[PDB]
RNA sequence: GACGACCCAUUCGAACGUCUGCCCUAUCAACUUUCGAUGGUAGUCGCCGUGCCUACCAUGGUGACCACGGGUGACGGGGAAUCAGGGUUCGAUUCCGGAGAGGGAGCCUGAGAAACGGCUACCACAUCCAAGGAAGGCAGCAGGCGCGCAAAUUACCCACUCCCGACCCGGGGAGGUAGUGACGAAAAAUAACAAUACAGGACUCUUUCGAGGCCCUGUAAUUGGAAUGAGUCCACUUUAAAUCCUUUAACGAGGAUCCAUUGGAGGGCAAGUCUGGUCGCAGCAGCCGCGGUAAUUCCAGCUCCAAUAGCGUAUAUUAAAGUUGCUGCAGUUAAAAAGCUCGUAGUUGGAUCUUGGAGGGUGCGCCGUC
């Protein structure tokens, strides 16, 4: 039953320069709320608390070695970083988009299926996506590199093929009782 | 509390080794009394349907052990929560299959097939060497055996061959610099390996240092220090792995290198 | 520095500072447990009490004006505490041997603003609360 | 829509009369599968019949057409009628059995209690 | 001390003339409501370098 | 195919014994024994060690390195919360150890109990009665009263997890299961895309006027095609049986919605050099301060901000607080060096004794670097 807490709020709270940089990051990343950027903010945080630590331990410390190595093969995996980075000394010089750049919503706008963060997000809150076998509705992923190539529309919302729209259908019926007979 | 023996086990506070999950139930199994102490056996339950996964249900571990199906050493055991241990047999018959429980390098009792053979014989450490009553000798097994007129020469600490239908001690080893070891607790629990020393303290505690087929040197307390043959020449089957204990990147380099590509 | 400097001086370190503390009013109010012994509310943080009479009292400089306030017989411990009833026309709400749910300022157990003597205020009555009252959310239930 | 019945992770079991596996059932695109046509459906891939199938767990997963449960094949109808938790055979249009529902017949023992030995005498009076 | 009186209390509440509530519009569902902030403030928002200028303004 | 026994070891334990570590307090400085306080010696007792007890015999044992005494929003710990680092605070409460079952005391049985879903007395409480009698203990599960700032069903099941018994089979308010459940934590709906239509800006062309143009955002005009569960619902899943989730045929989005909130907009402090109303009145205001007739603080709207399925308020406590200061405070004058010196504890103490070559980790194309 155990639990924690994902994001952290910022000490202080009307710091005009913060705010206005927060709100590009909400509107470029089609994000929600400052929660949803605050919990961003949060996330990365504790992975510099993480790189800082190990940084200053020897290296060749089966402690650092073990340790420092998986936090960056974990990093890599996501996209989130690159090789030379891909040593410790580079995720202390590193930032908050990219992470936000590997979520779903910003990707489906990146490969012309969506054309818009926004469209994005309710497609994929709409059951419109599978990352390859499977649907995912949450805007909020995280794609893996090579599930990068897997993410397409989904077996049978109706883009993805399946008779029409529950509107769509609606709409057919439409031009068939009236106009067609009585 | 307090008026007499505790008969629950919370889970939780059930021994890490036997890998039981957080969610499932308040209560794991907690050891009968028998041959081997509560932390440091394998109450068959979990054999059956912990490890082997022939039993899904509690009620199905007991539906098979009624049947006769089970033996530890030879002799049909039909508790459910039957307190096996190091050097135990276990045979399943009408599926062939016999298993000596002896340790991962994890620490964890491993799943592990020995031949129809060898299933005859177990390797007990002495705890105790006795004159009992009416002058006669004995000597006494982890495994709480007691065998009657045992041969001179075994010492507490030294091993011995017991046949296992008869009992019957059938042969044994001396500790002494060089033999080849199992090691039954703590962090080292698992490594196997050749002697070098025991540092002797009177008073209490001597410890045993180990050196491993990798010159992997450590130290445990005798207590903890286990002997199961002479180098290179284990007297049981060893588990894959020889007990060696491998650092956790060295883990890594394993399992990433077999597979993904290499068969 | 004011402060020996020895390996081995932890004791007069450790029990200097003990000395000391004292005189820090949140500690020592912490260790004496004042709250539990003076305060009229328990050491809690709410407490209930019935209206004894209407008080209209007079603001200090250089403010001025008519502050509206109940005395209130605690019912936990029979004390007896003048509590502020904010908003406008809200006193309206509260009538003589009422029952009501006092708190207190916010200003650690100092009384606030203009208002004098005065260091809880009216929260509920007709168990009903003075907000959800004067909007006209519910009413003087009856 | 053709359907698909796979069974992952075999185990015989002989100590239980039984093989006992998952069943990864692929719908493609609607959803589902009763337990009956997944009985039967499986009946026939292990040379068995529908009659030593019990099938349970179960759970479509995520978005749709597929299908995760578990299976089991009995070797004798008379080693799953033993081996075979009662409930389970219940389910199927072979074991049905009586309820209560037991503080009826709680009831019923703690007023027997009061009664000397007899207790039938208690019996009578339920 | 205290004596004085309370005729009076409640007296502006019970003369401001009451408002309608009017109407309007609904203001936008969360994420939605974000992006018409950030191309309002910002994409808006343009701004001049007029000295700077205001949110809730009149003439 | 249906258990006893003696003795020994074993297993689960038990009972005691070692040290080392605990809150506040000196307006608690001497304490502990003639009803043993500390020790000898012997016995009785106990499962056994032991002033346990008792005789005799000694006169001990402890304290400024805080004993003794008193207090306590003290059950103890693993742990929790607050994050520079140091630290600061909590811990009844899913585990461990200890303690109790109205208060006190005693006891039976049994290997194990000083047991209360045993008993027994008194003491406090309550109940039945045909008035002599008689029967009882929710700090078990529900529920109810009282109490209060504050806390859920008089529901289903032994299928899971395990336990017990003569036991595969029975029994389990252990425990699971549903109901209540904004402690609190996770995921994150209440609407996306063109088009006209326009409103616009870097770019280019032009002497200018003027025109083109990419990137697009709005803002209507409605369109236009493009959409999904929230509800609802055959079927099916879940599971002991159900529910819900996770599953879906048939339905379910043109806004007046399938209708988002709660605080703020004078300073700190993010946001009205507003409009009506009042005129130091009502109110606002943690603090500074507003309002005494052009109120950007009020009261309302309008409009705007902030956090957003959450937000305000009160309070313990923590961070901030280097305002308890080890790290890392101040004390001539700001709050603070005793009038001065001796001085035990405590703290604190000068100099000086012995003088490349290769093995293994990861980078760079057999070579090497570190």
């Amino acid at each position: 039953w155990v639990c924690r807490k994902t994001y952290v709020t910022p000490r202080r709270p009307f710091e005009k320069s913060r705010l206005d940089q927060e709100l590009k990051l909400i509107g470029e990343y089609g994000l929600r709320n400052k929660r949803e950027v605050w919990r961003v903010k949060f996330t990365l945080a504790k992975i510099r608390k993480a790189a800082r630590e190990l940084l200053t331990l020897d290296e060749k410390d089966p402690r650092r070695l073990f340790e420092g190595n998986a936090l960056l093969r974990r990093l890599v995996r996501i996209g989130v970083l690159d090789e030379g980075k891909m040593k410790l000394d580079y995720i202390l010089g590193l930032k908050i988009e990219d992470f936000l750049e590997r979520r779903l919503q910003t990707q489906v706008f990146k490969l012309g299926l969506a054309k818009s963060i926004h469209h994005a997000r309710v497609l994929i809150r709409q059951r419109h996506i599978r990352v390859r076998k499977q649907v995912v509705n949450i805007p909020s992923f995280i794609v893996r590199l090579d599930s990068q190539k897997h993410i397409d529309f989904s077996l049978r919302s109706p883009y993805g093929g399946g008779r029409p729209g529950r509107v769509k259908r609606k709409n057919a019926k439409k031009g068939q009782g009236g106009a067609g007979a009585g | 509390m307090a008026r007499g023996p505790k008969k629950h086990l919370k889970r939780v506070a059930a021994p890490k080794h036997w890998m039981l999950d957080k969610l499932t139930s308040v209560f794991a199994p907690r050891p009968s009394t028998g041959p081997h102490k509560l932390r440091e056996c394998l109450p068959l339950i979990i054999f059956l349907r912990n490890k082997l996964k022939y039993a899904l249900t509690g009620d199905e571990v007991k539906k098979i052990c009624m049947q006769r199906f089970i033996k530890i050493d030879g002799k049909v055991r039909a508790d459910i929560t039957y307190p096996a241990g190091f050097m135990d047999v276990i045979s399943i018959d009408k599926t062939g299959e016999n298993f000596r429980l002896i340790y991962d390098t994890k620490g964890r009792f491993a799943v592990h097939r020995i031949t129809p053979e060898e299933a005859k014989y177990k390797l007990c450490k002495v705890r105790k060497i006795f004159v009992g009553t009416k002058g006669i000798p004995h000597l006494v097994t982890h495994d709480a055996r007691t065998i009657r007129y045992p041969d001179p020469l075994i010492k507490m600490n030294d091993t011995i061959q017991i046949d296992l239908e008869t009992g019957k001690i059938t042969d044994f080893i001396k500790f002494d610099t060089g033999n080849l070891c199992m090691v039954t607790g703590g962090a080292n629990l698992g490594r196997i390996g050749v002697i070098t020393n025991r540092e002797r303290h009177p008073g209490s505690f001597d410890v045993v240092h180990v050196k491993d087929a990798n010159g992997n040197s450590f130290a445990t307390r005798l207590s903890n220090i286990f002997v199961i043959g002479k180098g290179n020449k284990p007297w049981i089957s060893l588990p894959r792995g020889k007990g060696i204990r491998l650092t956790i990147a060295e883990e890594r380099d394993k399992r990433l290198a077999a597979k993904q590509s290499s068969g | 520095m004011g402060k020996c400097r020895g390996l081995r001086t932890a004791r007069k370190l450790r029990s200097h500072r003990r000395d000391q503390k004292w005189h820090d009013k949140q500690y020592k109010k912490a260790h004496l447990g004042t709250a539990l012994k003076a305060n009229p509310f328990g050491g809690a943080s709410h407490a209930k009490g019935i209206v004894l009479e209407k008080v209209g009292v007079e603001a200090k400089q250089p403010n001025s004006a008519i502050r509206k306030c109940v005395r209130v017989q605690l019912i936990k411990n029979g004390k007896k505490i003048t509590a502020f009833v904010p908003n406008d026309g809200c006193l309206n709400f509260i009538e003589e041997n009422d029952e009501v749910l006092v708190a207190g300022f916010g200003r650690k157990g100092h009384a606030v603003g203009d208002i004098p003597g005065v260091r809880f205020k009216v929260v509920k009555v007709a168990n009903v609360s003075l907000l959800a009252l004067y909007k006209g959310k519910k009413e003087r239930p009856r | 829509d053709t359907v698909t019945i796979r069974t992952r992770k075999f185990m015989t079991n002989r100590l239980l009369q039984r093989k006992q596996m998952v069943i990864d059932v692929l719908h493609p695109g609607k959803a589902t599968v009763p337990k009956t046509e997944i009985q039967e459906k499986l009946a026939k891939m292990y040379k068995t019949t529908p009659d030593v199938i019990f099938v349970f767990g179960f759970r479509t997963h995520f978005g749709g057409g597929k299908t995760t449960g578990f299976g089991m094949i009995y070797d004798s109808l008379d080693y799953a009628k033993k081996n075979e938790p009662k409930h389970r055979l219940a389910r199927h249009g072979l074991y049905e059995k009586k309820k209560t529902s037991r503080k009826q017949r709680k009831e019923r023992k703690n007023r027997m209690k009061k009664v000397r030995g007899t207790a039938k005498a208690n019996v009578g009076a339920g | 001390k205290v004596h004085g009186s309370l005729a009076r209390v409640g007296k502006v509440r019970g003369q401001t003339l009451k408002v309608a509530k009017q109407e309007k519009k609904k203001k936008r569902t969360g994420r939605a409501k974000r992006r018409m902030q950030y191309n309002r403030r910002f994409v808006n928002v343009v701004p001049t370098f007029g000295k700077k200028k205001g949110p809730n303004a009149n003439s």
